[PDB]
């Protein structure tokens, strides 16, 4: 579980997510759950189409109980889980951003290494974590010489966009994204280690 | 010494190739197999690389010990220590 | 080494004999290959292969895999002043003795 | 072993030497614990010899 | 006994011929003997019987 | 009731009464070679068995094969009857002068030639054999050797069940898996597609390939009529036609090929009736038939597959997809229908020795025969010969690489005799012809309800070699085709039967199997209506005293050999048993040993048989004995002589000797030990002593299983050992000379050779320290030379003109002792001797090592330690009487572990040793009315035995604690629980509470101190690599892990780090400066550059990449 975790793979149990906040309208498919939620301020209803051989898990509410079903028409705060199981974290990343990823990921972590009674002071995972997510994947290069969907070091990016655009040349549209250790790890600075 | 503040791969060129070695292999003659001796300019031959032993010319002329970077006439062969057998390379000639 | 360097002889022998353009030509490619070989075996084409069928271990094998030059310094070295012997409790030590 | 760096002939033989006549020793104590000042203890000590 | 020294025998991992066990077992046997000494040197004793 | 003649006497807490002795331990071991060379025991005993055919091994193989032809059909080649001859020598002289024991055998071979008519017939020489002695070992160059059975599946039939996850629904798969040829795989698919897979070919229809046997239409309908999904099928299948369906089929097989009528017709019966490219172990041809029911009335003869258990087979698969339950077929009996098991033993058969050496020598004989017949059809056809025909190279060089290289040969550990039997016993599940590590499944390593009463579950390796390496039961035996049998004796109505049958896997699943340790009356009248029972697989329930039929003999038919001499085995855990059954494999034979007061009845028989003690084989009456030989007066006329070796190092390094324990004058029964070999005291098991052991933490010296030891065992030799080391040196030719051992040897002092002797070698008798020269020799000096000229300027002048280096053997880095023994091997007396050598001449070192500290102890019920500090024997604590103890070990490490046998077993130990007196003037207590009435007086250090499963009961114990024999002081020391109060050696005032004592059996293990200590501070440099050489004998470094790297780098130590790295692994320079330093009271200069760097660079260079340096 803890590999999988720090790999940052696709989660097993692949939970559904509240990628927006509204007024959930859930139809119970007894072969495939479609959730749909109207959002409040407006626009479309995000759908799910998810697997029905499990059992669906608390509904946000007032009392905010574990033991309450998943209510069709009440509401839910953005990001939450639906049902039990694991939220990818590229999801969660994108429409929260970094720190509630992050946040999560060292939740989880700490909650598995409790499960077996053992304790560590969380910023032993921090300081991993920090390394891990710290890549600006970027979409269009435009005026930028590197290759369009090449991962580029959030520092580097900010100080090659800043300077493009202090001469009139238009910024590079670029966004975090988080890898696993082995692909944070192969891709390094000096060439001898990476050689290596 | 110890001083390394940097370290730069540069691609090599055929006179920097020249310049690093101080031979040319011609044979690919191996050590004799039966005097167990390099054979001349072979892929051992001591004119190239440096002596078999240390302090030790190939002809015998200049065997002694106190003798340092005099290299023998009747061979052509440095006197030096075994290890530095270790540190020097050959470089083939392309036609 | 020995391939190369007799490869390169027989060129230098051909070439001072006179030959048309065919087997010189033919030579040349031989030498190339060779070259190839040497820097690397197996790279591309069929390795070459002496005893038992086993690939052979060119110049470019002393830098990947398990014995790789760069990974054997970093799996640690023998050193000196060192010794090994089983270990007893002694309740007669203070902390910061052994 | 002692004899072993003497460095005599190849004839000797060292042998282990235990220099003790005591066999074994046991005590046991007849206490009188009155409460009169004739408080004491009687000492009873047996030893046997080789 | 500190030493002992056994006539045509090199070393005590060996038998001699005759006897119903080896070197090792008469040394074990000869352990228990118990000998007081009044002089402070080097004694000798023998031991021939055939 | 000691069969054996004069075994020691000790009752035993016998309850039952086993109606069978233990069988010959090593039956197994040499049955497999006697029915392979064939001999007439063997074949006495087969026709007592029943069996129709006696048939050998090597007959067999080599008739088989016979008669090979020519294709012309011109000529052809016979050869049968092979007969073996005696012995070339002696074993002591094969083990002592590097011969290996073999005989010659030789085949009586018959030359036909058919369009003459002439006959050539005499007898042919075809090599030695590497016989087998009486122990069931291979003596091979002077080195013992034993071959572990294996673990293979049977060929067979197998009928696979998957069921789909989607589906839902059965899928029933067969597949066979013959010894050699192509696999069928029938498997009913969802989309009902029943066909076959050929060499791992596509699905094809088995419509098909039926079809183009010409199994007519109708014959297919009529024949699956009752066959629903397979009509379907047939319904469904397009190409019809015998001469369509064998061309598709062999299109399928071979495409791009003429297809042809022919070409398939001859393929069907080359690929399944050609026997010599298919064919069957007549096991799996027995085991099908049994399967299936088909021709089980006749001896099995031709092993071929045929179309008729093709069709029966297809025919159970489609009945079995019907969901019934028993099948039958015309010919054919009923028998159930159910899926098979790979994990049960009905499959699984056993190919011991016999089997493996079968198939070596019929690849060697396969090898011969192609040769043969190329150079008969080659060579001229008149004056041919056999004798130049046949090569007997092939065949010799196959069972000598088998031998050598095979990993089913390995060196025999001998430690102990218990040990070796364990070896020769073991049960092998991988190497070649097996799975490997990674491949091999995990369940496969766990228990199988079929191994009751074969292989014991307890006994196993601790290593990761975990379940793929069982032993055989006592009781079991292997039967002529090779699955594992188990006694027992069926009660016909409810009467136990005191005759007993064997039974298989198979036969006893069929059957009711009851538990030995049910009571039953005397008369064979069971007295509980309900008796607890074995059923099919996981099953026991109670059922009424009638329908049982088959009963166990004894309750330790499911125990090793190692595992059935643990006393108190029904209170210990499964891995506290385990770990001490592993234990008592590594015993070190003692100088006096001592036999338990409490272990099983199973310990002289395992002594006996384990063969490293001779015995009287005809009753006779001894006229003198002698430390080396004894000679025994037979009464018949006829004077015998044994010859015993006196310390001769074992084959593991520990010494072996024996002793005899008989008078003058005594009229030794047949059977009865005449002598000891190590780890034996009066014909019966001994691996340790017996100590006076206490149970209390003492100033946490004894903290996490350590121990304390008193001084009184260290004084008394009462745990001294013997280890007699190796060495050997030898003189082989070169090119440059020869060296010759020669006591001078250049600049050397006259002191330092002063032990050599003339000829050039160590006297015997003279003490070596570490780093002493053993051995002199001169190596010649490297010139120019000439091979033809200089082999006579030598012989005529220039004789003894070169210069001579020094390469003397020296004992290696931690050793030391006496010298008791030299061996030289000359060319020149005509001894045999490796090529290319001339003197190879061995010393052995024998040194006597007393018990110290960091070394290993361990009882009986796994229970490992090391002795953490050896008192004065004025510092232990004594009994109330004066009698210091010899051993106290933790209590916390009792409960934890679980491990409470040994508790018992302490006190049974002091009972036993003190002696007791059951108290029977009003009458036997209640709590003894079971005790054996020989068993109620007992006699100080008395011997008692309590068998595995049946011994003495908790209420024994108590009883018996109750009524020990007073001290000759007047006085008891011990309470009724076994407790009792001691005095404090240091403060000398009594603990405030009593702690329990008594003798445990305590052995000692071969993991000593003297091995593992070394040290290294300047020495040899490896020439190759630039560091220090690796190992304590060659005096190098320890290693230096990358983890220690990290470690140093999370502390931030970073010079000390620069040091390990390069100032004392790798600089040269770095080395001679800072050494030179130290010498000197001068600072340590700074590290240089490591050569690991500049090699990396000067190899980088090499690469067309130009690596620079940028100091700037
Ligand atoms: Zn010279």
């Amino acid at each position: 579980r803890v590999q999988e975790l720090f790999e940052a793979r696709v989660p097993r149990g692949k939970a559904p997510i509240a990628d927006v906040t509204g007024r959930v309208r859930l139809e119970d498919g007894e072969r495939f759950y479609k959730i749909t939620i109207v959002p409040d301020d407006g626009g479309e209803e995000v759908v799910y189409d998810k697997i029905s051989k499990r059992q669906r898990l608390r509904v946000f509410k007032h009392e905010d109980g574990s033991e309450r079903v998943l209510s069709d028409g009440d509401h839910v705060e953005v990001g939450q889980q639906l049902m039990e199981g694991s939220a990818d974290p590229h999801e969660v990343l994108r429409v929260q951003g970094p720190r509630e990823v992050q946040i999560h990921l060292v939740r989880e972590v700490q909650e598995v290494y409790r499960a077996q009674g053992v304790s560590i002071h969380d910023k032993h995972i921090e300081v991993i974590v920090r390394q891990m997510l710290r890549r600006v994947t970027i979409i269009d290069s435009g005026s930028t010489e590197f290759l369009p969907g090449s991962l580029i070091d959030r520092a580097e990016f900010e100080a090659e966009n800043r300077r493009v655009v202090a001469e009139g040349g238009e910024p590079a549209a670029g966004r975090p994204v988080l890898m696993g250790i082995t692909k944070a790890s192969l891709a390094t600075d000096s060439w001898l280690s990476a050689a290596s | 010494v110890n001083f390394f503040d940097e370290l730069r791969i540069g691609l090599a060129t055929a006179e920097d190739i020249r310049q690093w070695s101080y031979g040319e292999v011609k044979k690919p003659e191996t050590i004799n197999y039966r005097t167990l001796k390099p054979e001349k300019d072979g892929l051992f031959c001591e004119k190239i690389f440096g002596p078999t032993r240390d302090w030790e010319c190939y002809c015998g002329k200049y065997k002694r010990v106190r003798f340092k970077g005099i290299i023998c006439e009747r061979c052509g062969v440095e006197v030096t220590r075994a290890k530095v057998r270790r540190e020097r390379m050959g470089h083939i000639e392309l036609a | 080494y020995r391939r190369v360097i007799n490869r390169n002889n027989r060129l230098k022998r051909l070439i001072d004999l006179g030959a048309p353009e065919i087997i010189v030509n033919n030579e040349k490619r031989m030498l190339q290959e060779s070259v190839d070989a040497l820097f690397d075996n197996g790279r591309r084409g069929r390795p070459v292969t002496g005893p038992g069928n086993r690939p052979l271990k060119s110049l470019s094998d002393l830098l990947k895999g398990k014995q790789g030059r760069f990974r054997q310094n970093l799996l640690g070295k023998r050193v000196d002043y060192s010794g090994r012997s089983v270990i007893v409790v002694g309740p007669q030590l203070k902390l910061h003795q052994c | 072993v002692q004899n072993r760096a003497s460095g005599a002939e190849i004839g000797r033989i060292p042998v282990d030497s235990i220099y003790s006549p005591v066999l074994k020793v046991t005590y046991k104590v007849d206490a009188t614990r009155v409460e009169q000042r004739t408080d004491f203890d009687k000492l009873i000590l047996d030893v046997e010899t080789k | 006994v500190t030493s002992i020294r056994i006539d045509g025998v090199l070393h005590e991992f060996t038998t001699v011929p005759g006897v119903k066990e080896d070197v090792t077992e008469i040394i074990l046997n000869l352990k228990s003997l118990v000998v007081s000494s009044e002089e402070d040197e080097p004694v000798t004793m023998y031991l021939r019987k055939q | 009731n000691n069969s054996v003649p004069g075994a020691p006497n000790r009752v035993s807490f016998a309850k039952l009464r086993e109606p069978l002795e233990v069988p010959g331990l090593l039956d197994v071991q040499t049955d497999s070679f006697e029915w392979l060379i064939g001999s007439p025991r063997w074949r006495e005993s087969a026709a007592e068995r029943g069996d129709v055919n006696p048939v050998g091994g090597l007959e067999e193989v080599l008739y088989e094969l016979s008669p090979i032809e020519d294709f012309s059909g011109s000529m052809s080649l016979s050869f049968s009857d092979p007969r073996f001859d005696d012995v070339k020598a002696p074993v002591d002289e094969c083990k002592d002068k590097d011969m290996t024991y073999a005989a010659p055998l030789f085949v009586t071979a018959e030359f036909i030639n058919n369009n003459t008519g002439e006959i050539k017939s005499q007898t042919v020489f075809m090599g030695d054999f590497p016989m087998m002695t009486e122990k069931g070992t291979f003596i091979i160059n002077g080195t013992e050797r034993v071959v572990v059975s294996q673990l293979v599946r049977s060929p067979g039939v197998y009928f696979d069940e998957t069921i789909d996850k989607s589906t839902d629904k059965t899928l029933h798969s067969v597949k066979v898996i013959p010894s050699r040829g192509a696999w069928l795989e029938f498997d009913v698919d969802k989309r009902d597609t029943v066909g076959v897979r050929i060499d791992r070919k596509r699905r094809q229809p088995v419509t098909v390939l039926l079809k183009a046997l010409g199994w007519t239409s109708e014959q297919i309908v009529e024949r699956f009529g009752f066959s629903e999904i397979m009509r379907s099928t047939l319904e469904k299948d397009n190409t019809v036609g015998t001469d369509e369906a064998l061309l598709d089929i062999y299109r399928k097989l071979r495409p791009g090929e003429p297809p042809t009528k022919e070409s398939a017709q001859t393929l069907l019966e080359n690929l399944f009736f050609k026997e010599k490219r298919y064919d069957l172990a007549r096991v799996g041809r027995y085991k099908v038939n049994k399967k299936l029911g088909l021709h089980v009335g006749e001896p099995i003869t031709s092993s071929t597959l045929t179309e008729e258990d093709v069709v029966a087979t297809i025919e159970y698969l489609v009945r079995l997809h019907e969901g019934q339950t028993t099948m039958t077929v015309p010919g054919g009996v009923e028998v159930p229908v159910e899926t098979d098991d790979i994990d049960h033993f009905g499959n699984r058969r056993l190919r011991t020795v016999g089997e493996l050496i079968q198939n070596q020598i019929r690849v060697g004989m396969s090898r011969m025969e192609r040769v043969v017949r190329e150079r008969m059809t080659t060579q001229d056809v008149e004056a041919i010969t056999p004798q130049t025909l046949i090569n007997i190279r092939p065949v010799v060089a196959a069972i000598k690489e088998f031998f050598g290289t095979s990993q089913l040969s390995q060196f025999m550990d001998q430690n102990n005799p218990l040990s070796g039997l364990t070896h020769k016993r073991r049960l092998s599940a991988l190497g070649p012809g097996g799975l490997s590590r990674e491949r091999a499944g995990l369940e496969v390593r766990d228990v199988h309800p079929s191994h009751y009463g074969r292989m014991c579950p307890i006994e196993t390796p601790e290593g990761p070699n975990i379940g793929l390496i069982g032993s055989l039961s006592v009781y079991a035996r292997v039967n002529p085709f090779g699955f594992i049998e188990t006694p027992y004796r069926k009660v016909v109505d409810g009467v136990v039967s005191d005759e007993i049958v064997y039974l298989t896997a198979d036969e006893e699943d069929r059957h009711v199997v009851a538990q030995a340790n049910s009571p039953i009356d005397a008369d064979g009248r069971f007295v509980e209506p309900r008796v607890l029972v074995r059923r099919k697989a996981g099953e026991v329930e109670y059922v009424p005293s009638s329908e049982v039929d088959y009963m166990d003999v004894s309750p330790r038919q499911m125990v090793s050999v190692a595992t059935a001499m643990i006393p108190f085995l029904e209170h210990d855990d499964a891995n506290r048993a385990l770990m001490g059954a592993n234990m008592q494999r590594q015993a070190v034979p003692l100088v006096r040993s001592e036999a338990p007061l409490v272990g099983t009845g199973m310990e002289l028989r395992a002594a006996i048989d384990a063969g490293d003690v001779v015995v009287a084989e005809e009753s006779g009456v001894i006229e003198e004995v002698s430390a080396d030989y004894i000679t025994v007066m037979h009464d018949n006329g006829t004077r015998r002589t044994y010859r015993m070796r006196k310390f001769a190092r074992s084959n593991h390094g520990t010494c072996a000797n024996q002793c005899p324990i008989v008078d003058a004058g005594d009229r030794v029964e047949a059977g009865q030990v005449i002598a000891d070999g190590p780890c034996t005291d009066d014909g019966e098991m001994a691996l340790g002593k017996n100590l006076l052991v206490a149970i209390m933490p003492w100033e946490g010296h004894n903290y996490e299983d350590a121990i304390i030891l008193s001084n009184r065992l260290v004084e008394e030799d009462v745990l001294t050992s013997i280890h007699i080391e190796e060495h050997e040196i030898d003189a082989r030719d070169t090119k440059l000379g020869a060296e010759e051992i020669t006591r001078d040897i250049p600049n050397i002092s006259d002191e330092v050779l002063a032990d050599l002797d003339e000829r050039g070698i160590v006297r015997i008798g003279a003490e070596v320290r570490d780093g002493d020269i053993l051995v002199g020799k001169v190596t010649p000096k490297g010139e120019t030379e000439l091979t033809p000229e200089e082999r006579l300027l030598r012989a005529i002048f220039g004789e003894k003109a070169r210069e001579v280096r020094d390469t003397s053997l020296k004992v290696p880095h931690g050793e030391s002792g006496k010298v008791i023994g030299i061996r030289v091997f000359s060319r020149e007396d005509e001894d045999e001797l490796p090529a290319g050598v001339n003197e190879l001449v061995r010393v052995y070192v024998a040194q006597k090592r007393k018990i110290s500290d960091g070394d290993k102890l361990a009882g009986r019920h796994g229970n490992k330690g090391v002795i953490g500090k050896i008192l004065p024997v004025e510092d232990m604590p004594f009994l109330a009487d004066g009698t210091p103890v010899d051993i106290i070990l933790n209590t916390h490490g009792v409960p934890r572990r679980m491990n409470i046998g040994q508790i018992l077993e302490t006190h049974l130990g002091w009972c036993a040793h003190s002696g007791w007196k059951v108290d029977a003037a009003k009458g036997v207590p209640d709590w003894a009315a079971r005790l054996p009435d020989e068993l109620l007086e007992a006699q100080p250090n008395a011997i008692v035995s309590t068998p595995v499963f049946d011994g003495a009961q908790e209420a024994e114990l108590q009883g018996l604690l109750s009524c020990t024999l007073p001290n000759r002081d007047g006085d008891v020391l011990v309470d009724a629980d076994g407790k009792a109060m001691l005095f404090d050696g240091r403060s000398g005032e009594p603990f405030p509470y009593p702690v329990t004592v008594g003798y445990m059996y305590i052995m000692k293990l071969h993991h000593l101190v003297d091995d593992k200590i070394h040290a290294r501070s300047t020495g040899p440099y490896s020439m190759i690599t630039q560091q220090p050489l690796g190992g304590k004998a060659q005096f190098g470094g320890q290693r230096f892990g990358e983890m220690e790297c990290w470690a140093m780098q999370a502390y931030g130590a970073a010079y000390t780090l620069q040091e390990l790295l390069t100032i004392k692994s790798d600089d040269t320079v770095g080395r001679v400066k800072v050494y030179e330093a130290i010498v000197k009271g001068e600072n340590i200069p700074e590290p240089g550059i490591p050569e690991s760097f500049k090699v990396l660079l000067k190899e980088l260079q090499s690469l067309c990449l130009n690596v620079e340096v940028l100091s700037s």
